[PDB]
């Protein structure tokens, strides 16, 4: 069946009956770094299996009035086992992602969730002049932003979800790798992207890659709104390596 | 040394001209190029790919996700209108479109346009629509009936949450202006109730609807403008 | 330098600077 | 045939767009109107698929619409002012932090990909304005000052010598000086967007301002002072050649405030900040 | 051979008459001197026919006669005006809604033709009258805004950065600007004539004015405001290039007195009105 | 560079002279032309068809 | 004569331009040239000459050689920091060497680094010390755990007076600026005591130890320009 | 292959560094990092030997670091001025005793050797600046004369006739003048050092004076005085080519007093007259 | 792009840019 | 004084002038 | 438009302009 | 008018003008 999935990464295995298919970034599979593209000299570390699995984020809840939620890799993933430690003792790391983002309701409920993947996400702050968003405000981990309700501060990113918190308009978000998550349709949105990069390897510490979206363009209803519905995001980090190790770095 | 007629034009700065010049860093070699996914070569690539249409800008909408979606909902009336808009691929609500924005960078166009709609009601709900393109030369159609004369599909609603209406390239000219000109103008989208949206006790009584748009096979820009979708009205500082 | 082709229509793409910045706009695909 | 594709670009026939076959009448369980956006797939449905079309020999040629195109048109960048009020020494020189920021029209286009790798071509027009009625002599100097190389500081700073760094040298009446650039960058494409910073504090630097250091362009009048004051004005104008782009975006849909950031301004009515107009209702065309 | 026919290039010798042969006296029912111009054909007899001629080689070439020579001439089609008089920022720019209508004499031979298709040559002579005295550094900015592009509003309007635009820069001192230009229309050629309308109301226009449109051609001083005020007027000339005209029609017979239009004017003494002179009687040469 | 001289005539614009000149619309592909009844290719071909002379045109 | 287009550049004088000019000596013929020893035909070979780094250069030591001498001695404490300097080849205390002075007539540089030490003691004088490289992205070590964490070379003292810590190249990009910029600072080269400086009784309680640097075969410099490490305030005259 | 070698001139590719490759741990009495400084030569251990590293492709070229780049850029080395204040006989000309060490920037760069043999570009940079409005028809003679030819005393010295003499003539307006010299010295190369004198007593000369005579430069304003009063500032420009350098030497590390002459001056706080900046200590970054 | 001849005379049809709108007048018949 | 190459890919490295002192920068190596 | 001679001694009478003309001064005889 | 040698070193000794007058300094010997 088409509708049916499982993906396995590690000793990790994921399923779900109701898919859209599933999209590859730019058609291209993650792979590791080949010695014609690589600048850093020293031997790079593959975790392999212990840093190559699913990882579950902190599930949200969706309601009536949602604007939204997104997440910035590799920061989400900064406490999640063997890969974040990886990333704070190494200078340089490189990896791609399988993101697995899980909604279900019922045949009586309807909402539509756009799921994007955007490559280099630079957020804006706004009439705040050339004022920037803060690393604290891009780098909120497994938590994630709420769109609509931290209590502005001034280094505060835009929280414009119809202008992709950037100065540009949501409608055209659908030229990124994405997916939708119509409850009438499918309860879950695969997406497999490569690492992306003018470099072939970077900082995890102060360069997110990914910047996940997700957007609730069509209102979530239903004739029984008591019943909560989540929606819950798992990454698996593919082909995960990391170069330049010394002691382990400490933010803020 | 050797007679030369220098020719009107010389000297001149075209600034679409293709000339060569001396280069100021002799010698410096360029960083190794390495594989970057996702890189484009041409923006026909960029008018293929499905982008939300604004359908709904009305005022009251605009800087909302709202703007995006149309609803649906029993009707007591038959065969009501639901929307209406130009084909017009740079004309509102199209402009802001990836495609829209595209073609706001060119004169001319060409070519099939693709609509495709994706109901966004519950599974329980059912909705048959007739959504029609009515080539010009002509007013928009007033009724269903009228829409249904010209190019159309009747989208049943069901496992299937999307649909596609293309808007075949139907012109005297082989191009078009890109700019909203009337003798140019290239006719309207507008869509009615086939039967009706219909759900069960208990499920809500309405629902939305995204619209995308995109180019077909044969979509083409031509000459090179610039866009009046973007200005700029004072110095960008440091 | 110049890749001179043969057809007689005889092609003449000259690079007048030795760096390849210094050339006009690319080909296409 | 290096001669056949010759013909082409001549013609520009390069890039050919395919035709449109005759279709006809059908009655299937196939259904290629029908699809799933979720899939994030765009349904791949042609014009023969739901009409019956006529064959037609397509003409059109999507060359113009190619990246090299797109990005290929020389455009300004910069508005150098020189100045001459009431103090020679003073005003007779200046600087620019280079970047291709300034100007909404080429930042734009820039923008709408991800990454981008070309060399460059910069031409300028000096022009000066005899605001006493003479222009006498005038002999311009543009020096670029890689980061790191010392920045004059005076109109006869020893800097000026250029020994080492490249210097163009217009005088009044020449055609207008022009010169080529290979990619610049110490990685292997410009970043047009980039979601890091220079550090991992609160004070650190957010944006390309961390990844799209230029140096500065240094110019000054050669010509020592003369008894008519003028203003110069040089514009800077920019094209890319020998290009390649990654991972189209969005356009920017509002206007630019500053350089290096995405940051934006909303009024109280944010249908005036963008181009959307305002429809009547869903039905008024 | 392309060295046979470079040789009747360089003599202007490609399309050669035919010669007179000698012919007889003759005696004979057949009378090619009678016919019927009802049929609507011209009868198709030659001097051999109605006298005994001799026999005479002839010489004289129709290359000249060609379209391409007959079109192929550089004529002015605007004269552009730009007079500092009072305020230098409202009178340093104009724009120009671009056409071929509006001098006589160009306009007089392509409308000797129904259709029209060919690539265009654009030549400009722009000259600075010194007003006060002095011309100082005078810098000229061309740019064509197609229909749709934004049109500047002010000296300093965004849009002069010309980003996507083409521009042509000409510095005072150098030689003349000229470009080429593709065929430019949507259509397949070039409507000389247009009996038809934008619509189909009272209100609809008519005429060549529904598909001429060609843009607008921008024009400023690049230089600042100068102490002398200067009259800059750039003259435009157009030459078609490799073209090809359908459906010969009668020459415009009166002075036109609009653009787009056929519209003429007639005075009280027609005769006036028109090239045609009074004869006496029928027998007065 | 290759020494050149500079030869009368330069820089001057003669409404009929043939020379090349750079494109302002690079890449621009022109619209497929059609058959058109008709086409004329020499004068010669108008002046060889009949039209009517004004020969009474006396003022009246 | 030939007609001719004059391309914008023209008549211009671009300092880095590479044009042939008439000779105003016709008919002169140079000098013949004769063998002379020592011939560089590229500057990478004077970068991969070791040279002193004035690694001590405090206020109170510069003009003075002791300003290229680290002192080393017994101590009280265990693992004590010895030295910790940048490893950006245009910073200081780096900036004068060879190398340095070299890198500062480019804007980039790339490649791996080759930091030496030899030491200067007694033939009875034993030390182990620890020489430790920390990646960028983290910051100095602050102790020799730390420090030991990254690439290091444990030094024992012994008949070879000399000993050689590689700094490898570990970059995001292939090439970083020369002069002072946050993004692309290398990191930095920290000195420990790994074990101490003992000495037999009658011998020197202390000792001097000579820093070196060089690049290796990676090494490469990029985009020439002028150097901020010498200037002209005034007329240089006769 | 004459075609092979030009694609690497073209793309810069001429001299290649070699490749990192993959190592492994190692235990063994063969110690690379040891050795002895006290040879003279440096230890030419790699990376490889040190740490385990991975296969890398280098891509960097070190054309640009060739001897020929180095000193192949066009820098100043000479600023000369003729100021008409009150006497245009004795202003309208001068002269200037040749050397490459007037300059610093340029100067350090060939100092960096100590001897080298090339051929010199040399470009002139002439500004005229209007003191009193307008400057007329300028034309500058610029005449070489060689170490024992006669020197111009006056404007009209029979000497300006350049009989003989290399002499340029610049009419202002035309583009800048530039000509090559070929390799000049009597020697096999220059000396750009040198520790001798030119005799054997306290009196005698020592140093690079006494081996680089280069002749002299004189110029002259050609035009006959004019009403308006200018002052033409000619810079001249230098360059190597076709260059060969030998035995590399410290840089300069303080600043230049006088030419051909290494001498120096320090102030009472030396760390102020080297580039060496003050650090805290030993372990502060 | 030259369409060189040969007879001996050697004609050379020159096209100095890229564009057909660019060249010179047509070619007669 | 033209170093005719050809590979068709053909160098044409030209001497202007009749002096060695005239030509451009030095090839490497 | 050139009437390439050779004998080595190759003589190029070349005509810029596509008319006679155009030409320079005529050969004697 | 020009002189074309071969060695690949084709010499190109051209005479613009058709005067011997009007040629550069001469060869020795
Ligand atoms: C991304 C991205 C890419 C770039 C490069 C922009 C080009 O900027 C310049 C310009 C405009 C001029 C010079 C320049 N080089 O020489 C001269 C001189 F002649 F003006 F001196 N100007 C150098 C750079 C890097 O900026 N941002
Ligand atoms: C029928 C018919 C055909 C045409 C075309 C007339 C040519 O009009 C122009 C002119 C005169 C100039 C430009 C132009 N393109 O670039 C410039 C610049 F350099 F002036 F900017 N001017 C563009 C068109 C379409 O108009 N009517
Ligand atoms: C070491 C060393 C090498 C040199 C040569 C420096 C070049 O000096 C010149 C210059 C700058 C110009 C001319 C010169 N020849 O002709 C002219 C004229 F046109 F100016 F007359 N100037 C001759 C020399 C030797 O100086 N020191
Ligand atoms: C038979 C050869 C004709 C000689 C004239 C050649 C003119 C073209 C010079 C350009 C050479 C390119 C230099 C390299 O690349
Ligand atoms: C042997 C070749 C001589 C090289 C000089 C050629 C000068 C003509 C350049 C024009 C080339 C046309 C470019 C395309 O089309
Ligand atoms: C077939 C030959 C084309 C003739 C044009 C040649 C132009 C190059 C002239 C340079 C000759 C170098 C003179 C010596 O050396
Ligand atoms: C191998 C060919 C070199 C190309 C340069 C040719 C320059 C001469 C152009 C004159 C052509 C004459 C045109 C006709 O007649
Ligand atoms: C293949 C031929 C290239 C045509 C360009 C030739 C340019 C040189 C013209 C000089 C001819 C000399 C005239 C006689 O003598
Ligand atoms: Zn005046
Ligand atoms: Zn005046
Ligand atoms: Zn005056």
């Amino acid at each position: 069946s088409d509708r049916i999935i499982q993906i396995t990464r590690g000793d990790s295995t994921i399923t779900s009956q109701d898919v859209a298919n599933a999209v590859v970034g730019y058609g291209v599979w993650p792979h590791y770094l080949t010695p014609q593209d690589a600048t850093a000299i020293d031997k790079p570390t593959q975790p392999d299996t212990s840093s190559n699995r699913f990882y579950t984020l902190d599930s949200k809840m969706w309601n009536s009035t949602s604007k939204g939620w997104w997440w910035k890799l590799p920061d989400a993933l900064k406490d999640m086992g063997i890969f974040g430690e990886n990333m704070f003792y190494h200078f340089l790391g490189r990896s791609g992602y399988t993101v697995h983002v899980q909604c279900n309701a019922s045949k009586f409920h309807q909402g539509t969730l756009l799921v994007v993947m955007i490559p280099e996400h630079q957020l804006a702050t706004v009439n705040k002049g050339n004022v920037n968003a803060g690393y604290k405000y891009t780098h909120p981990g497994e938590a994630g932003r709420e769109v609509g309700t931290q209590v502005e501060n001034e280094k505060q990113p835009s929280d414009d979800n119809w202008l992709n918190f950037d100065g540009t308009l949501l409608g055209n978000l659908l030229i990124f790798p994405h997916q939708f998550i119509n409850l009438r349709s499918n309860n879950s949105a695969t997406l497999i992207v490569p690492y992306v990069n003018a470099v072939p390897m970077d900082s995890m510490v102060r360069h997110n890659n990914w910047s996940l979206v997700i957007i609730p363009v069509c209102q979530l209803q239903s004739n029984n709104i008591s019943n909560i519905v989540p929606i819950t995001v798992s990454i698996s980090p593919m082909c995960a390596e990391f170069s330049g190790a010394r002691a382990k770095t400490v933010v803020q | 040394g050797l007679p030369v007629y220098v020719t009107p034009g010389s000297g001149q700065f075209m600034t679409t001209d293709d000339m060569q010049s001396p280069c100021a860093l002799p010698w410096y070699h360029p960083t190794k190029e390495i594989f970057i996914p996702g890189e484009v070569k041409n923006l026909i690539e960029m008018c293929q790919v499905d982008t939300l249409i604004p359908i709904n800008s009305t005022q009251s909408n605009i800087g909302n996700v709202s703007m995006y979606t149309v609803t649906l909902s029993p009707q007591t009336k038959l065969a009501e209108e639901i929307f209406a808009i130009k084909v017009d691929i740079a004309s509102h609500p199209l402009a802001t479109t990836l495609i829209g924005e595209i073609a706001s960078y060119f004169t001319h166009w060409t070519g099939s346009l693709r609509f495709s709609f994706m109901f966004c009601g519950t599974a329980n709900t059912t909705l048959k629509v007739l959504l029609a393109y009515t080539p010009p030369g002509i007013g928009k159609p007033r009724s269903r009936k009228e829409a249904m004369l010209g190019t159309h599909v009747v989208w049943d609603v069901g496992l299937q949450s999307t649909v596609s209406l293309v808007v075949p390239w139907i012109s005297a000219s082989q191009y078009r202006f890109t700019t909203p000109d009337t003798y140019s103008s290239a006719g309207y989208i507008t869509c009615w109730y086939q039967t009706n949206f219909v759900v069960p006790p208990n499920t809500p009584n309405t629902a939305e609807m995204l619209c995308f748009v995109s180019g077909c096979k044969d979509f083409c820009l031509r000459m090179a403008r610039d866009t009046d979708l973007h200005k700029q009205t004072g110095p960008i500082t440091q | 330098g110049a890749q001179v082709s043969r057809q007689s229509l005889n092609y003449f793409n000259i690079n007048y600077f030795k760096d390849a910045a210094s050339s006009g706009a690319s080909r296409l695909d | 045939n290096p001669v056949e594709r010759y013909v082409d670009e001549v013609l520009n026939e390069v890039l050919v767009v395919p035709n449109i076959n005759q279709s006809h009448p059908t009655t299937s369980n196939a259904a290629p109107v029908l699809d799933a956006a979720e899939t994030g797939h765009t349904n791949k449905i042609q014009p023969e698929d739901t009409i019956e079309t006529r064959y037609v020999q397509s003409s059109q040629t999507l060359d113009e619409m190619s990246v090299e195109s797109f990005l290929g048109r020389s455009g300004c960048i910069h508005e150098s002012v020189l100045d001459i009020v009431d103090n020679y020494n003073d005003q007779s020189f200046t600087k620019w932090n280079i970047n291709l920021q300034e100007m909404a029209q080429i930042r734009r286009k820039f923008e709408m990909f991800t990454y981008a790798r070309f060399d460059s071509e910069i031409t300028m027009v000096p022009s000066v304005a005899a605001k006493d009625g003479h222009i006498g002599h005038i002999v311009m100097q543009y020096m670029y000052v890689p980061p790191g190389a010392p920045i004059p500081t005076t109109r006869d700073d020893y800097a000026w010598q250029s020994g080492t760094n490249a210097s163009v040298f217009w005088q009044h009446g020449q055609p207008f000086p022009r010169f080529s650039l290979p990619f610049l960058s110490i990685a292997s494409a410009y970043y047009m967007f980039y979601d890091g910073y220079d550090g991992d504090t609160y004070k650190s630097r957010y944006g390309t301002v961390v990844t799209n250091d230029m140096g500065t362009l240094c110019s000054r009048i050669v010509t020592s002072e003369q008894l008519h004051k003028v203003k110069v004005v040089t514009r800077i104008y920019h094209k890319a050649k020998h290009t390649k782009a990654w991972c189209p975006r969005p356009p920017r849909a509002v206007q630019y405030s500053h350089t290096h950031t995405t940051n934006y301004k909303l009024s109280s009515e944010v249908h005036n900040d963008v181009a959307i107009r305002p429809r009547t209702n869903l039905t008024t065309v």
